[PDB]
């Protein structure tokens, strides 16, 4: 049986990037050298490993996540990396293992008036611990009075939208990411 | 209720470094996207420098290598030591909140940095 | 390939009364991602305007934001003689640092 990589790129819409969508892929032969020499792809990072020589590499479980942010985030999925996304949203690990997968979706995740689908999380008391995954909705506290549910000053909603009109630079545009984590024995 | 109160401006020779705080109230730093923003006599407004919520920071290129920014989560401050200064570093400097990705809706009085020649 | 920001006019003179306008324009699309300040000279800057339209609490009405994607203007309806100041646009959620418009300064003259 084939492994559903389908179903990881080609999927009509993709998950926001604070509840980054996670499938664990296991039990099945993969063709990785399709997706190498695919040209639909602004982004193919691998770390740790070469991306050619993959086929012949086996190991345990494959994680693969998937989400939707900027063109100017994309370098923020990326092992020892600091920002809004890599801070908040996802984090990768100092000692990453697999590879980053990227392209350009501005004609499926931006509508006219703006999509206001996509989201991600702008405030965060600390940092998120790798693949570490938060989804609250509770009003951050920015000062030292309590919020009570009532957003307003020092009291604001932590997740934000990104409207993605078509007309934005390709920095504001909507890429979808895929980052394939391996577990790697000897 | 709500104020910055910047402090440690002066007037220091080139290669010198300088150190300046920045006491809130009403707002908890730590708590909060800090930047920095200089003025120099008579130019726009540039960016210096922020620090997360969860401690990242970031800096301008101009000012990458010479400036750290900090806070003391003990005393609600937030701080940025200046060093190598530059003629170019001269400037009116002030502490804001950014509240919505940049918007500064808070500011201090600044404090005026001068790099003699 | 960052995106910059032009402020015109770059400075205007106008009288009590007068509907003012101030365009700040973008290199790239940035959606509503912008904001204005008011600059009185020695003094901090304001915020008037966050997300290219919304007003800043306190903000008398007679200032508005509008605009999308590249264009974008600052609209005060009737000037009045305390509004003199430079007036200044600015990138949100800009990468890979916050940029400002170059500014708009306003005078007044009879
Ligand atoms: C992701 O999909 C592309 C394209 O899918 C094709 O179009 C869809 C609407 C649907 O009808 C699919 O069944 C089609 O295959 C895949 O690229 C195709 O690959 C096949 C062989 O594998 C080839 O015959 C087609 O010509 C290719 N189509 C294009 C447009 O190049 C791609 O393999 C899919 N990716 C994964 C990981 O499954
Ligand atoms: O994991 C998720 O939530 C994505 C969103 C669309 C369907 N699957
Ligand atoms: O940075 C690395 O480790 C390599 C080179 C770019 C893609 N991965
Ligand atoms: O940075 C950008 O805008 C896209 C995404 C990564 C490569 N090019
Ligand atoms: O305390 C407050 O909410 C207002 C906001 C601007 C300054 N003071
Ligand atoms: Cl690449
Ligand atoms: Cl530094």
């Amino acid at each position: 049986n084939l492994c559903p990589f389908g179903e990881v790129f080609n999927a009509t819409r993709f998950a926001s990037v604070y509840a980054w969508n996670r499938k664990r892929i296991s039990n099945c032969v993969a063709d990785y050298s399709v997706l190498y020499n695919s040209a639909s792809f602004s982004t193919f990072k691998c770390y740790g490993v070469s991306p050619t020589k993959l086929n012949d590499l086996c190991f345990t479980n494959v994680y693969a996540d998937s989400f939707v942010i900027r063109g100017d985030e994309v370098r923020q999925i990326a092992p020892g990396q600091t920002g809004k996304i890599a801070d908040y949203n996802y984090k990768l690990p100092d000692d990453f293992t697999g590879c980053v997968i990227a392209w350009n979706s501005n004609n499926l995740d931006s509508k006219v008036g703006g999509n206001y689908n996509y989201l991600y999380r702008l405030f965060r008391k600390s940092n998120l611990k790798p693949f570490e995954r938060d989804i609250s909705t509770e009003i951050y506290q920015a000062g030292s009075t309590p919020c009570n549910g009532v957003e307003g000053f020092n009291c604001y909603f932590p997740l934000q939208s990104y409207g993605f009109q078509p007309t934005n630079g390709v920095g504001y545009q909507p890429y979808r990411v895929v980052v394939l984590s391996f577990e790697l024995l000897h | 209720q709500v104020q910055l109160v910047e402090s440690g401006g002066g007037l220091i020779q080139p290669g010198g470094s300088l150190r300046l705080s920045c006491a809130a109230s009403g707002l908890t730093v730590n708590r909060n996207y800090m930047s920095w923003i200089r003025q120099a006599p008579g130019k726009g407004l540039e960016w210096v420098s922020v620090i997360y919520s969860g401690g990242s920071t970031f800096y301008a290129d101009s000012v990458k290598g010479r400036f750290t920014i900090s806070r003391d989560n003990s005393k609600n401050t937030l701080s940025l030591q200046m060093n190598s200064l530059r003629a170019e570093d001269t400037a009116i400097y002030y502490c804001a909140r950014d509240f919505y990705e940049g918007s500064f809706d808070i500011w201090g009085q600044g404090t005026m940095v001068t790099v003699s020649s | 390939s960052a995106i910059q920001l032009t402020q015109s006019p770059s400075f205007l003179s106008a009288s009590i009364g007068d509907r003012v306008t101030i365009t700040c324009r973008a290199s790239q699309g940035i959606s509503s991602y912008l904001a204005w300040y008011q600059q009185k000279p020695g003094k901090a800057p304001k915020l008037l305007i966050y997300a290219a339209s919304t007003l800043q609490s306190g903000v008398p009405s007679r200032f508005s934001g509008s605009g999308s994607g590249t264009e974008f203007t600052l609209t005060i309806s009737s000037l009045q003689p305390e509004d003199f100041a430079s007036y200044y646009c600015q990138q949100l959620n800009s990468y890979p640092a916050p940029v400002f418009g170059p500014g708009t300064k306003v005078d007044i003259k009879a």
